[PDB]
């Protein structure tokens, strides 16, 4: 006789994965967090003196 | 002095269900109550003192 | 069959690969037909039916090796639920960013960074491998 | 005269990381020498090497406190 | 290990309540403090 | 109606251990070789090549003209 | 003598799971809250 | 200085720091190898249904697992100790400079010939010039001659601090009443940064060190202009 | 060592009493003599306000904050010198 | 030089101390101070395990110098065997206090 | 230790004791499966015959299961052993776990 | 009913009053050092004394009066006391380490010498030699006491124990008087620091040990000890030899070699 | 009744339980402090205030995690519950003194909280070095409260150590030699020996700090001829043994957990494990100055401390390898306790190895007082000791309580914690190698990335801690009563049932000498 995992496992996996990816991608890119990545290959040096 | 240990053995082995710290009789109870009162009272007072010391008096 | 708390000091039943013959039978009390079955078991086993053999097995043991060793879908619940709570953690981080953290220092503005990056290059920060080594001073660009 | 000093050289007596005693010893030597020279009728210039070494090594605040203490009569070393 | 079935089973719903109440008891007081940090830092 | 051959029945766990510990050893040598090429030699050759024709006065002069120094304009 | 057995060898009651939830919440939650309130206390002095 | 997302050591600026990089590569390789072997064996122990639960004899395999780690430690200690004694070698410096820790800034004394000393404080974030580094710049740099052996003497006039410059492989505690010595030798001109490395109270995070390495002739004129 | 005496046939109460009164107490009596002889107040040294001495980083929690716990006026100067 | 006046254990020991002392005199060990000596442990010569109740935990050190001890309840009735080495133990219930 | 043949003979003899009791039957099997091997057909043969003399059909079946289990992923072993045991299985009327449906989860 | 030989102790309030008294003494010291008040401290010291008194009283009730101290229990108490003494050795060790560290590398503030400039050490051949003869002699009288107790000799036990305690009290009075006569103080740099703290904790131990001997003296007067069972006495004796040996190390290191 | 039982206890199980409750509450405090740390560092800039408030938080974090959470849980909690059960003893040797070891802890903790409430708190580092901890740079009562807090925790542990040593030496069945006692019991005895020897030296050093601060002594003050470095030697003479004290009982539980879930009757190489714990215990007293490679010590001293520190890898490597050899051939049960233990083995090894990096004084010049040190000790403490505690807790909770946890929830808890602690601490190796110092409320902009990730990880651990509380509630809420436990023949602590009666072994076990 089918237990909790047989009945809900696939749903808990699918929707847990989807939720976690979505909310981490949102947090990482949409709220103004400064990650401070390398300037290398991204920043054009500008005159400072 | 005479050896009165046998009398004390009888007293402390009396089957009256008393814990050893109260088994000497009514004075144990008094001394216990003084001790615990001083300890509990003193502890409340140390908490009052921390409360006082926790704030500036400019 | 029915196990009680106050039997902890008695030999008990277990299903374990590495202890195939437990200390007691799974079932100790026998009905009338079960008693007759234990008698029939004293004669040739060839005269036992398949059903009777299965029933002797199930008197002696609770689960077969195949039943006891079966795999489950638990992993899905475990992984999915862990991802859920890790997900929920990002909400706490979002709340924190919105309500707790103020602006970061002005030295992270894009123009400050571009200027700082030139100055790091002018000062040859990490010129052997780490930083300036990656800048082409001849072509005035990041090494491709 | 025998000088041309850059800085205090390695001294085999104080070969380790803690140089406190090197400063101190050269400070005492300079002031001992200064007192010997000023007394017996001679020249402080022979004390010079010790002066250079201690000046190079010793933090200004130490030399300055030691000098105040000699003037006060509270310097604990023997000069 | 073997065990008996729960004497007072805790259903999915009841678990969602204990879990919510548990997380809230940690999150709300600290949240309140952190949220009012600026009010503290200059007052 | 063919019988099956007697297979190996003893020391199966031990045999598996031996095989894979010997495997682990081979992988470790392969990684040591790799690492002493992509990390350790790479580092020595980066430093060696950097200093081979390095001219410290020319380096200073470039830094000076870029305006970085308090003591040198 | 003393009560023995599951739920009886402990200084708190597990008779009612909701009352227990409340107690565990006050107990663990007071521990976790204390540093935040201490920080607040320090902030609000000077 | 460190740059964004740096993984390893700042590039070496002195021969000694270069020596530490090669010795760290050697040790790191050993760390990866051992920890990856452990993880691998764990996974090997856990991925079979074959069993052997009876008493296992130990006094044979214990040899291997005591002698092999012993050999490995000696292979670490040998280059470790060679570098340690190198760092201790007599060198004859051309110049002695003192630094004194304070709450919360450094002072420097160059008293070989003249009486030169000055304080060196963090540039506040609101006063950074464009392209300057938050928390790292000071008002007065420690100007020193490049390519020369310098003796640094370190102390404090209040609490403990510690004087560090990662690129040169330096860190020497600053202890009041004590005069600690280290030597410094930069292979290159430039600016080399460090930060106080002993907890010293309210502004521990905000008392950085900046060395400016230049040719002897510029260092001499700077010293004179600084009296 | 082996001391210079003997017994050892059996160390008992009698022997340890013998040692108490025959050796230990006479030694105490001799040292007591020696002490209550070499005593007499030696003349107190000139006061010099050395900075490594008479330390005050915080007032003592008794008296006026400036006297040590077993302050002796005769022999213990204050940071400003001997008392009146 | 000498006299008396100090009570002896014989005169003054009491409670459980006195019980252990009197039992030791009769060569007895009601309070389990000593290690029992093994019999051969066969079906015919089982180790005899005293008890004041109807079961007692046995620990069996199957071979001399084993660091692993095998623990089981020994119940009143037929001899039981150590699950590791098969040596036999038999419970001999009751008494101690008369 | 000892040779393979001596080890097997020792176990054959253990299970062949005419008056082997229930306790010894279990002790033997539970000890045997601690070793890093799947027991030879001759050893299993003697353990099955001991089950017969003890009137214990269900333990005979369980013994065949433990042989399978001890082979782990070496799927060739258990059918070889069953093949070798077939005259004994037919003589004693022992049905395999497969014939009983006890291999199904 | 138990059939092992160990003591199950009656549930007791003394651990709790003990712990609270430690809170009241530490709070009290803080209050005294920083808030000019002695009240918490006095209350802590009072509850501390009450706790020790009742707890040890109860130990005597359990052993002399109720008979729970079988040999296995006594043997436990032996290990307990030995371990306790070891922990006390390591505590003193830290003070000796502090002493040797400062005095072997005297810093420039001291004059770069030991004893520091301006320190005039006590003569070790005077009262400190007397103190040494007193503790050593007390190690002898206490051994006479032990042997008398084992031989069943009540009167000589009491005589030797009394002599031992008088010697402890003598040492204490001499040391009080030295403290008062000393021309240097605890504030006289590291010299006064190591001297007073080390010999001060030592003096504290002499007082504890003397008190423990006095307790034995009264228990003996009341006939508690038998000629074979007297662990309280052995423990006080061990502790006494410990206090003697620490003194010898203080004498050799601080009074003699550090002069 | 309630007061007699829980305030006046003389029972080793009840006292264990009080320790576990105390330890779990301390854990919540320590967790909160660590989230304050990581909130301050989670983005560049100043969140709380300057370094004072910040380091008051860092200092309290360390004191709470070490003295209030780890030691009470391992030694007071597991030691008290399991050691008497594992040797068949009716209780500890000194059942009443055992209770005072417990009750000293709440006052000790109250003193620590007091110091953080008065003045500006003790922002000294858990090492409490003068002169910053002296009466000029830290005037007022905070440091004195911290010192007195440590005095009380020290007395608690010295009396505890005397109790464990006596119980273990003196209260075994007469037939059981020391080489027949379980590894957990060995680990606790070795821990108690280190406590006995090391805590009094700390007590001496902090008492000297106390007198410098209040009685005008100058042990640590150059002006009176003292030396701040003498405090470091006294502190570390204790502090290195202290870290072996923190891990040893964990090693002890890992040995039982691994043996148990491998279906084994015994750990591989028992005498090798006893030897390794003893060697580690002994070596841990002769390496303390590796905490001092930058203070200015002679080169030969540094060479000695480097070499003697490294030798510790050998006995520790014997244990790690013996754990693997215990798994080998096992009928592996993948229980939550076993996952904790398997994570312990790997992550402890990692942290041990980065300790071996730090042992090299040449490299330690550059790593000392950076986050490379923080990464090392959090692998061994926040993964090592903490995993051993979680493993032990889930394995033995059904013994202590008579109820089972939900294993699926416990596995979920493990998985979140594992991700969280690795996310938190692994990037701190990069921050250390690249030079980020310790005890900074803020860092140059370059370090922003790894600090951001590290703070995020700490939030994931927070989630695991909250889930833990819910899980314990759910076990008590549901009341699934334990029935059968396997392998009692080699796990004596289980043989009296779950929970065992108040009084166990009133009649002792029977063990033949033969
Ligand atoms: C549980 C606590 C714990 C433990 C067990 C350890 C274990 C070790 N620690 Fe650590 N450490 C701390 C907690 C701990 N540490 C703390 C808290 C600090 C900071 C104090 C502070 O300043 O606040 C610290 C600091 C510290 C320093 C000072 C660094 C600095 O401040 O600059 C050093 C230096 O040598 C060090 C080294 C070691 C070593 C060599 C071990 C060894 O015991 C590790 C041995 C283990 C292994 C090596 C892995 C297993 C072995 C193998 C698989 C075999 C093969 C291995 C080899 C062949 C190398 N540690
Ligand atoms: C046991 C020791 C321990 C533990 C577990 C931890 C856990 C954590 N610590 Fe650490 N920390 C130290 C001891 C520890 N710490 C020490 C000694 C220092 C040095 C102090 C100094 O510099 O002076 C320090 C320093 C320190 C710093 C450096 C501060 C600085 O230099 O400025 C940081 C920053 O990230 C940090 C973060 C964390 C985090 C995020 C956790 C998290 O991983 C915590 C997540 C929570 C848990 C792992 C714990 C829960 C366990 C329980 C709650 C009990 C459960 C109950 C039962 C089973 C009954 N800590
Ligand atoms: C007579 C010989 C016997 C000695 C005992 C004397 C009685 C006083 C009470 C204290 C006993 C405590 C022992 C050690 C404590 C430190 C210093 C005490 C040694 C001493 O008595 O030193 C005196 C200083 O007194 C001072 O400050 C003392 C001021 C008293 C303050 C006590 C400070 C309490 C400190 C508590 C620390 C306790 C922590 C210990 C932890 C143990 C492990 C947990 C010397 O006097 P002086 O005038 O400077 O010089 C003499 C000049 N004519
Ligand atoms: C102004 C004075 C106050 C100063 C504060 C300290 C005060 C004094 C402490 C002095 C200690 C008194 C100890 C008295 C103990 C009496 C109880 C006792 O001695 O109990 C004995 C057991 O020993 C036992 O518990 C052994 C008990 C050992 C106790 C060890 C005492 C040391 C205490 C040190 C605490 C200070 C900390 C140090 C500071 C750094 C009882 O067994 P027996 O003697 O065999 O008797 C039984 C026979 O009769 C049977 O025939
Ligand atoms: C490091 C561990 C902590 C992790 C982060 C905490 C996770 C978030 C928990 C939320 O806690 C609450 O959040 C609020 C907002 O979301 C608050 O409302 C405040 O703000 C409001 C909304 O603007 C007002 O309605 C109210 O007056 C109120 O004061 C506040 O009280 C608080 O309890
Ligand atoms: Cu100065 Cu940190
Ligand atoms: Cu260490
Ligand atoms: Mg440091
Ligand atoms: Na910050
Ligand atoms: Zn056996």
């Amino acid at each position: 006789a089918p237990d909790f995992h047989d009945k809900y496992g696939n749903a808990v996996l699918a929707s847990g994965a989807t939720f976690c990816v979505a909310v981490w991608v949102y947090m990482a890119t949409q709220i103004g967090i400064e990650w401070n990545p390398s300037p290398v290959g991204r920043v054009t040096p500008k005159e400072w003196r | 002095f005479e050896n009165r240990v046998a009398e004390k053995q009888k007293l402390f082995q009396e089957d009256n269900g008393l814990p050893v710290h109260l088994k000497g009789g009514a004075t144990d109870n008094i001394l216990y109550r003084v001790t615990m009162t001083l300890c509990l009272g003193g502890t409340l007072y140390s908490l009052y003192c921390l409360g006082w010391a926790s704030f500036p008096h400019k | 069959s029915v196990v009680k708390s106050e039997d902890y000091a008695l030999p008990s039943y277990v299903d374990r690969r590495d202890y195939p013959l437990p200390d007691v039978a799974h079932v100790k009390n026998l009905s009338a037909s079960q008693k007759a079955l234990k008698e029939k078991e004293k004669a040739s086993w060839s005269s036992l039916s398949i059903d009777e053999k299965v029933e002797l097995y199930r008197l002696k043991f609770k689960e077969s090796f195949a039943e006891m060793n079966r795999s489950t879908n638990e992993w899905k619940t475990v992984v999915g639920a862990a991802m859920f709570f890790i997900g929920f953690t990002a909400l706490l981080l979002i709340w924190e960013k919105h309500y707790v953290y103020g602006p970061i220092p002005h030295t992270f503005e894009e123009e400050w960074v571009a200027k700082q990056t030139k100055r790091m290059l002018d000062m040859k920060v990490a010129p052997i491998q780490g930083f300036s080594a990656k800048w082409d001073y001849d072509k005035n660009e990041w090494k491709k | 005269k025998i000088k041309n000093y850059q800085t205090a050289p390695f001294d085999s007596r104080f070969p380790n990381q803690n140089q406190t005693r090197n400063c101190w010893q050269n400070y005492l030597d300079f002031h001992r020498c200064e007192k010997a020279m000023t007394a017996k009728g001679g020249d402080v210039s022979v004390c010079e090497w010790y002066r250079r070494v201690y000046k190079s090594l010793c933090p200004i605040s130490w030399v300055s406190t030691w000098d105040d203490r000699r003037a006060e009569g509270t310097f604990p070393g023997k000069i | 290990i073997t065990a008996k079935p729960a004497k007072t089973p805790t259903s999915p719903k009841e678990q969602a309540i204990g879990l919510s109440v548990t997380f809230l008891s940690f999150l709300l007081p600290a949240g309140w403090v952190l949220y009012h940090l600026d009010n503290y830092k200059k007052s | 109606s063919t019988a099956l051959a007697k297979p190996q029945m003893r020391g199966l766990l031990a045999r598996r251990l031996r095989f894979h510990i010997v495997g682990a050893f081979m992988v470790s040598l392969g990684f040591a070789t790799f690492y002493k090429f992509a990390v350790a030699e790479k580092r020595k050759k980066a430093y060696a090549d950097f200093y081979r024709n390095y001219d410290s006065m020319k380096d200073f002069e470039e830094m000076r003209k870029a305006g970085i120094f308090q003591s040198a304009k | 003598h003393y009560e023995e057995g599951p739920g009886k060898n402990i200084p708190f009651s597990v008779e009612n799971k909701w009352r227990l939830l409340a107690m565990m919440t006050l107990f663990f939650g007071s521990g976790f809250a204390a540093p935040f309130f201490i920080v607040r206390h320090q902030l609000l002095k000077k | 200085m460190a740059y964004p997302m740096q993984l390893g050591f700042q590039d070496a600026t002195s021969p000694i720091m270069e020596e530490l990089l090669h010795f760290h590569d050697h040790t790191l390789m050993i760390v990866f190898l051992i920890s990856s072997l452990v993880l691998y064996i764990i996974s090997l122990m856990l991925t079979t249904k074959l069993t052997h639960t009876s008493t296992m004899d130990a006094q044979e395999v214990e040899t291997i697992w005591t002698i092999l780690p012993a050999i490995i430690l000696i292979l670490i200690a040998l280059p470790s100790l060679r570098i340690l004694y190198m760092m201790d070698e007599i060198n004859n410096p051309s110049l002695t400079v003192k630094t004194m820790g304070h709450q919360w800034y450094w002072s420097y004394e160059y008293t070989d010939y003249e009486d030169l000393s000055f304080d060196s404080y963090m540039i506040p974030t609101s006063e950074l010039k464009p392209g300057e580094l938050r928390l790292l710049e000071v008002d007065n740099r420690v100007v020193l001659p490049m390519e020369m052996t310098i003796r640094m003497l370190v102390s404090s006039e209040d609490v403990l601090h510690s004087w560090a410059v990662p690129s040169l492989g330096l860190k020497t505690d600053a202890i009041p009443g004590r005069l600690n010595q280290t030597t410094l030798m930069s292979s290159r001109p430039g600016l080399y940064y460090g930060q106080c490395s002993e907890i010293c109270g309210s502004n521990h995070s905000f008392m950085p060190i900046v060395l400016e390495l230049v040719p002897l002739k510029y260092f001499e004129k700077w010293s004179a202009s600084m009296l | 060592a082996s001391a210079a005496k003997g017994d050892h046939g059996g160390t008992g109460a009698r022997t340890w009493r013998f040692l108490t009164f025959g050796l230990a107490l006479p030694s105490v009596a001799l040292c007591t003599l020696n002490s209550w002889l070499h005593s007499g107040h030696r003349e107190r040294p000139a006061f010099i306000p050395y900075h490594h001495l008479r330390i005050r980083t915080k007032p003592f929690s008794w008296g006026d904050g400036n006297h040590t716990f077993f302050h002796n006026p005769r022999v213990n100067p204050l940071p400003t010198g001997y008392e009146k | 030089a000498s006299g008396g006046g100090v009570p002896t254990d014989e005169e003054q020991a009491t409670g459980l101390e006195r019980e252990v002392m009197l039992a030791a005199r009769k060569g007895q060990d009601p309070y389990n101070i000593l290690a029992p000596k093994a019999t051969s442990g066969t079906k015919e010569d089982p180790n005899l395990v005293p008890s004041i109740t109807n079961k007692r935990i046995v620990g069996c050190i199957c071979e001399e110098d084993n660091s692993t001890v095998i623990w089981f309840w020994l119940h009143k009735g037929e001899a039981q065997r150590c699950p590791s080495c098969g040596t036999h133990y038999k419970l001999v219930p009751h008494q101690l206090a008369h | 230790h000892e040779t393979d043949e001596e080890f097997d003979a020792r176990w054959v003899t253990y299970f062949n004791k005419p008056d082997i009791d229930a306790w010894e039957l279990r002790k033997g099997m539970n000890t045997l499966v601690g070793y890093d091997l799947v027991p030879e057909p001759k050893i299993i043969d003697a353990a099955l015959r001991a089950c017969r003399r003890l009137n214990d059909f269900a333990s005979a079946v369980r013994i065949l299961e433990v042989v399978k289990d001890k082979a782990g992923p070496h799927k060739e072993i258990y059918p070889y052993v069953i093949q070798e045991l077939r005259p004994t299985l037919n003589e004693l009327g022992i049905s395999t776990p497969e014939e009983l449906g006890l291999d199904k989860v | 009913h138990q059939t092992h030989a160990y003591h199950m102790v009656n549930p007791s309030p003394w651990p709790l009053t003990g712990a609270l008294s430690a809170l009241l003494m530490t709070s009290g010291l803080t209050m005294w050092f920083h808030f000019n008040s002695m009240t918490l401290l006095m209350i802590g010291l009072t509850t501390n004394m009450l706790t020790m008194y009742q707890w040890w009283r109860d130990v005597i009730r359990e052993s002399t009066f109720q008979g729970h101290h079988t040999p296995a229990v006594q043997k436990g108490l032996r290990y307990g006391m030995i371990l306790f003494i070891i922990s006390e050795v390591l505590f003193f060790t830290g003070f000796f380490w502090a002493f040797y560290h400062s005095s072997l590398a005297p810093t420039p503030e001291l004059g770069g010498c030991w004893p520091p400039t301006g320190i005039h050490p006590l003569n070790p051949l005077e009262v400190p030699l007397l103190n040494t003869s007193v503790l050593l002699a007390s190690g002898v009288s206490i051994t006479w006491a032990h042997h008398s107790l084992m031989e069943g000799d009540r009167k000589h036990m009491l005589q030797a124990l009394f002599i031992t305690i008088t010697l402890g009290v003598y040492f204490t009075l001499l040391q009080a008087s030295e403290y008062y006569e000393a021309p240097f103080t605890i504030s006289d740099g590291v010299y006064g620091s190591t001297f007073f703290v080390a010999t001060g904790f030592h003096g504290l131990h002499v007082i504890i040990g003397s008190t423990f001997l006095i307790v034995c003296f009264f228990r003996q007067l009341k006939f508690h000890f038998t000629s074979n069972h007297h662990f309280g006495f052995e423990a006080a004796a061990w502790y006494w030899h410990f206090v003697d040996v620490v003194w010898l190390f203080l004498y050799v290191s601080i009074y003699w070699w550090g002069s | 009744m309630f007061i007699n039982r829980w305030l006046f206890s003389t029972n080793h199980k009840d006292i264990g339980t009080l320790y576990l409750l105390f330890g779990a509450w301390a854990g919540m405090v320590g967790t909160a402090l660590s989230l304050l740390i990581r909130a301050e560092l989670g983005q560049p800039g100043t969140l709380l205030g300057d370094d004072q408030i910040y380091n008051v938080v860092v200092t309290a974090h360390a004191f709470v995690m070490i003295f209030f959470m780890v030691m009470p849980i391992m030694i007071g909690g597991f030691g008290n519950w399991l050691v008497p059960l594992m040797i068949g003893a009716p209780d500890m040797a000194f059942p009443r003194m055992n209770n005072m070891s417990f009750w000293l802890l709440p006052p000790s903790f109250l003193l620590l909280l007091a110091s953080s409430m008065v003045e500006a708190g003790a922002g000294t580092g858990w090492t409490v070095y003068p002169p910053l901890a002296g009466n000029l740079a830290h005037a007022g009562a905070s440091v004195d409260l911290t010192i007195f807090s440590l005095h009380l925790a020290g007395v608690s542990s010295i009396l505890g150590a005397i109790n464990f040593i006596t119980t273990i030496i003196n209260m075994k069945p007469p037939a059981m030699s020391q080489y027949q006692t379980p590894l957990f019991v060995w680990s606790v005895m070795i821990t108690a020996v280190l406590l006995l020897l090391s805590l009094p030296v700390l007590a001496a050093g902090i008492t000297m700090l106390l007198t410098d601060r209040n009685l005008n002594t100058t042990f640590f003050d150059p002006a009176g001829g003292g030396d701040p470095i003498l405090y470091q030697h006294l502190f570390w003479f204790f502090g290195h043994p202290e870290v072996y004290i923190l891990i040893l009982p964990g090693f002890g539980m890992i040995s039982h957990i691994v043996t148990y879930y491998s279906g084994k009757k015994e750990p591989f190489g028992y005498m090798g494990m006893v030897w390794a714990m003893m060697s580690i215990g002994f070596l841990g007293f002769i390496v303390w100055a590796h905490h001092m490679f930058t203070v200015g010590m002679d080169v030969d001293t540094r060479a000695y401390f480097t070499s003697a520190t490294m030798i510790i890898a050998i006995p520790t490597g014997v244990k790690v390898f013996s754990w693997l050899a215990t798994l080998h051939g096992g009928n592996i049960k993948w229980s939550p306790a076993m996952m904790w233990a398997l994570g312990f083995i790997f992550l402890f090894t990692v942290g041990g190895l980065t300790g071996i990096v730090l042992a090299n004084s040449s490299l330690d010049i550059v790593l000392h007082d950076t986050y490379y040190v923080v990464a090392h000790f959090h692998y061994v403490l926040s993964m090592g000791a903490v995993f051993a505690i979680m493993g032990g807790f889930v394995h033995w909770f059904p013994l202590f309580s008579g109820y089972t946890l939900n294993d699926t929830w416990a596995k979920i808890h493990f998985a979140i914690m594992f991700v969280g602690v690795n996310m938190t601490f692994f990037p701190q190796h990069f921050l250390g190698l690249s030079g980020m110092p310790r005890r900074y409320s803020d860092y140059p902009d370059a370090y922003t990335m790894w600090n951001t990730i590290s703070s995020m990880g700490s939030f994931i651990s927070l989630t695991a801690v909250m889930l833990m509380v819910f899980i314990i509630w759910e076990a008590f809420a549901s009341k699934r009563e334990v029935l059968t436990v396997d392998l009692t023949t080699t796990n004596l602590e289980w043989l009296n049932g779950c929970p065992p009666p108040y009084h166990t072994f009133e009649e002792p076990t029977y063990v033949n000498l033969k």
